[PDB]
Formats: structure tokens, sequence, C-alpha cells
């Protein structure tokens, strides 16, 4: 009914780690780790490493950007960083071992895959969230048409919410669920970019993909 | 050269099996440093604090309906399952012991005091070693190292007999073990 | 009431060392453990891997949370440090020795904590390394640890070996001898 | 055959 990042998810389990509030490393914390890779022979891999940490961050927030309406999104998000923390343990004591940094990079990749799997699993187990999410897409598509030739001056960030209030501001879900309403508001900024001719849109997010995919 | 204080956290999930997998008990425990703080006993069905420091955790975890259901079921989804996954090479693994007998002095100022029966490389640890002097079992003079686990899935043990052999006597070390249907024997002509 | 077998999943995390361990045990012997650095399952006996498997990723998840909990508890206990408990070292052979007949020395390090120790094999004063192996830190019902170090060797009439164990609970390094006695 | 494990839980608060 709803597309999952991983079609037939493997059972995931929670460690009740959703209430942690400082799992994400600050720029200094990361820099301090990067400085351990001081030797010249490790300069090339260190680049690949930094790029991966960045990709990692982008992936985690990507998950919270599309599924902040799924109670379990915090579990997944936090687990991601708790694992990163452990990898850094090795990184910290093998800071100039190129093969080890290569492995760490490979692991961060697996951590991300695991995130996608578990994410898909928890979504598969929450029928109601699936229905609401699908609905958000349904309406955004309607809105894609409805706003066909209207002026969309979204410069002061006020028109988007107003449009959503006009068209659907009355729908139980738009009034009660901030994440849902936000999905639609996010939607018009996407619609606008679509009208202007942006073609990268589907790669923007699972939501964007679902909306502009046929 | 590192005087820094250390902090240790251990977690253990124990699956106790009785008569195959007929009766099963799961014991989950949290140990801070060298002291258990909280535990889940499948015989209880919910977390119980062992020390005061563990109360917050029992209270929090026990309020998690979905979690307790998982644990209560684990007896099947975890314990019974993993027992099966490995039965072949664990419950079933059998390795025949190698038996040898050689003399030794109880003191470097004594004659040729005791006979040592060396039983090594076997598995499981369950085993029996007896000493016979001309068909007559000997017991009052036996001393052993006790069972020894080598840490690589094999055991060993030395069973010694305190007896000064005299010409004509024939001692025998008999070893009974699950890997062999008929007792192993090694003789030693005095 | 007759207990036949025990399968234990044991894991731990230690500070400030930042070292963790995840492993499965059967009746006292290690079935397998997950090398944290490489993040991969390693079987105590290679045959085991040809009949079973384990998603190392799982270990990573568990240790990750373990690490978080250590932070929590240390703080909650008001930073109470673990009390060093020195090991009992014993060294014996795999089987009876015969000149030039391959054998193996086993150094048993037992009843200690924390799980940090430095071991060194010595043949006539020189540290030996080729061929030596060791187990990870094995659990004990009293929550202390067990560890085994192995040294394959060719018996001779002119060699004395000793296992040197260093631990925070010890005053000076402990040194166990072996010269066929 | 696959060895399944028990998930670790995050301590109170």
């Amino acid at each position: 009914s709803m597309k999952l990042r991983v079609e037939n998810p493997k059972k995931a389990q929670k460690h009740f780690v959703q209430n942690l509030n400082n799992v994400v490393f600050t720029n200094k914390e990361l820099e301090d780790i990067y400085n351990l890779s001081n030797k010249e022979e490790t300069k090339e891999v260190l680049k690949l490493f930094k790029l991966k940490v960045n990709q990692f961050y982008r992936h985690a927030f990507g998950i919270v950007n599309d599924y902040n309406g799924l109670l379990e999104y915090k579990e997944i998000f936090n687990m991601m960083f708790l694992k990163l923390s452990v990898v850094f343990d090795t990184q910290r004591k093998e800071a100039n071992n190129v093969e080890q940094i290569k492995r760490n990079i490979a692991i961060l990749d697996e951590i991300m895959a695991k995130a996608d799997n578990d994410l898909s699993y928890f979504i598969s187990q929450n029928k109601n969230f699936q229905e609401l999410w699908d609905k958000a897409v349904k309406l955004t598509k309607e809105m894609k048409i409805k706003l066909k030739g209207q002026k969309l001056d979204l410069r002061d960030g006020e028109v988007a919410i107003n449009k959503v209030r006009e068209l659907f501001g009355s729908d139980k879900n738009v009034k009660e669920l901030w994440w849902f309403r936000s999905l639609l508001v996010k939607g018009v900024y996407l619609i606008k970019r679509y009208y202007e001719g942006d073609i990268e849109l589907k790669t923007t997010s699972d939501f964007a993909k679902a909306v502009f995919e046929d | 050269g590192d005087t820094r204080p250390r902090f240790l956290w251990q977690l253990k999930f124990e699956c106790h099996f009785f008569n195959g997998t007929e009766r099963v008990r799961l014991l989950e425990r949290c140990i801070y440093n060298q002291e258990e703080s909280v535990r889940f006993d499948s015989d209880v069905g919910e977390y119980r604090a062992v020390t005061e420091l563990g109360r917050p955790d029992a209270e929090y975890w026990n309020s998690q309906k979905d979690l307790l259901e998982q644990r209560r079921a684990a007896v099947d989804t975890y314990c019974r399952h993993n027992y099966g996954v490995g039965e072949s090479f664990t419950v079933q693994r059998r390795v025949e012991p190698k038996v040898t007998v050689y003399p030794s002095k109880t003191q470097p100022l004594q004659h040729h005091n005791l006979l040592v029966c060396s039983v090594s490389g076997f598995y499981p640890g369950s085993i029996e070693v007896r000493w016979f002097r001309n068909g007559q079992e000997e017991k009052a003079g036996v001393v052993s190292t006790g069972l020894i686990q080598n840490g690589d899935w094999t055991f060993q043990t030395l069973v010694m007999l305190e007896t000064v052999p005299r010409s004509g006597e024939v001692y025998t070390c008999q070893v009974e073990h699950p890997s062999v249907t008929s007792p192993l024997t090694v003789e030693w002509r005095a | 009431i007759k207990e036949e077998h025990v399968i234990i999943q044991a894991e731990f995390y230690l500070n400030p060392d930042q070292s963790g361990e995840f492993m499965f045990d059967f009746d006292g012997d290690e079935i397998f453990h997950v090398d944290m650095a490489k993040k991969e399952t390693v079987w105590r006996l290679e045959e085991f891997g040809r009949f079973a498997s384990f998603e190392a990723q799982g270990a990573l998840a568990n240790i990750a949370v373990d690490k978080a909990n250590l932070e929590i508890m240390t703080k909650r206990s008001n930073y109470t440090p673990i009390t060093n408990v020195p090991p009992e070292v014993t060294v014996l052979t795999n089987s009876p020795v015969e000149l030039r007949e391959p054998n193996v020395l086993i150094c048993f390090i037992d009843k200690f904590t924390p799980p940090v120790v430095n071991v060194t094999w010595l043949r006539n004063g020189k540290p030996v390394t080729t061929g030596v192996s060791e187990t990870v830190f094995l659990p004990r019902e009293d929550h202390l640890f067990r560890k085994f170090h192995y040294l394959p060797f060719l018996p001779s009439t002119e060699d004395v070996y000793d296992c040197r164990v260093e631990h925070w609970g010890l005053d000076e390094p402990l040194l166990k001898h072996w010269e066929f006695d | 055959p696959k060895y399944v494990k028990q998930n670790t839980l995050k301590l109170a608060t």
C-alpha cells in the first residue's frame, strides 16, 4: 500500500532509546576525531571518511524529515548515532590504520542500511501511519493540480500555510496533526519547484518521490 | 602506568535447559562493576531490582507492555531457538579421550610412588576414571587434578594412584565416557 | 531440578578504555564472539561457522546501547569505580609431554576484573609470539572473568617457559613457570 | 540456522 525503503523488512526490535537527547556529535567533537588521522599516508582515506560521516548525518535527518510522524523515528535516529559512537571508539584508537578506516566506512554504510530496514519494519507494523502518510500524498497531488496557474509568492513563508488552510484547513488531520499539515505545507514548496521546472525533486525525499512519481 | 579508575557494565542472558528443552528458564541480568542491579527471571515474568540502583530500571521497563511480552516469549523465540540452531555441534559434540599412564615421584627423595593416569582432549566433561590393581578396584590411594576445561572445547584430568608397584602387579586405568561404548583401558606392568 | 545445559549471551563495555565485547557461551565454552573493530562474527571452532550464522550487526546494536548505559549508571552510582580483583594464573600442557612431540602450553588466567590484562609468553627470557593465540574474556557466575592463552611448542630438555600476566589488581607482574617440572 | 539475540535496553531516564 505504501512503498518501503526495504520491501520485505527483517524483524527489528527497540532498545527504548528514544528519549536520549544528545546523540549527535558536534562539529568540534568530529573535528577532534579527524585530527587523530595526522599522518600523511592516511590523508586520502581520511577524506573518504569525512565524506561518509557527512552522508551519514544527511541520511539520519533524512529519516526524521520524511517520518517525523512515525513514533518510532526517534528509536531509529538515536540507534544510528549510538552505533556511530561505537565505531568512533575504533576510529579513535586506529586513527592511521587505512584498512581500518576503510572498514569503518563500510560499517557506517551498513548502519544506514540497517536503519532503512528497521524503519521499513516499524512502518509495516503501523497500519494507521501508512494510511495517514498515503493520504498526505493523495492531497498533495490534488494540490499539485489545484495550484496549476496560481501566483506562488512563497518568499516570506506565509503563503504556503495559508494555501493549506484554504484547500484543506478543515480536514481533521490537517487541524490535529502538525506532522501531517507540515507534510502538505512542505508539499506546496515542492509543487512550486516543480512548476519552475526542477527535475531533481524525486531524489529530494521519499515523500517528494511518492508525490511526483506518476 | 594507567591509574585511572574504571567503570564496567555487563549484561547477560542465561538460558537454562532441563531434560532436553522440556523445561526452560531465562535469566537476564545487568551488572554494574561487579554487582548485579536488575534482572528478569522468566519464572517471575517481570523485572525485579536486585539492589536499589536497579529500581528505576525495573519500574521503567515493567511499564512497557510490548517489552514484557517479548521477554515472556523469549523462552521460545530465543532460548529454545538457539538451542536448536546449535544442537549438532554442542549437545551432540563428542570427542574421545586419549588415555596414557606414566609413573612419577611424590617427592624427589622418594622411590617411584604414584602412577599417573592422563586423560586428555575429551568432550563432554562428564567422565569416569578408575584404578585397578589386578582386577581389584583401588580407591583409598587416588588423588586427582579434578576436571579441567581447556577453553577450546576439550577437557583433561589426571587421576593418580599412591602405590609402590612391586614385581608381578598389573595396574589398570579404566575410562568410561559418552564418546565410547565400551570402557577404555591402559595397563601398566610393575 | 536437574540442569543439563546453559547457553549464555554475554556482553560488556568498559571505561575509560572504551572497549566492549559480545559473545555466546555453551556450558562454559565459547561458541562465538563478534570482533568489534572489524564488526564480524568469529567462531571458536571453524566448523561451527559451517552450520550456523549470526548477524554481527546485532552485536553493534547491543554494544552501542551498552555504552550508553555505562554512561548512565556510572553517573547514577555517583561515579563509583570498580574494585580491582587480581587473577589466579596457572600453566599446564594440552597432554603429557614427550621430547620433540608437538604439544601446547595453556595459560589459564582466572577470577579477575576488570577485563583488561596484558599477557606475555617467555622462553628462556625471550618473548615468544609465533603461533600463540588467546580467547576473548569469558564470563563467570560471580561476574569476574576467565581467559586462556595458548602456545604450541616442541618440548625440549633445555627450555623453561613462563606466562607473564599483568593486571591492575596485582602488585607486580605475575609470573607462572613451566620446565616439565 | 541463525542465532538470534536479545536486544539490549536503555536504562531508566
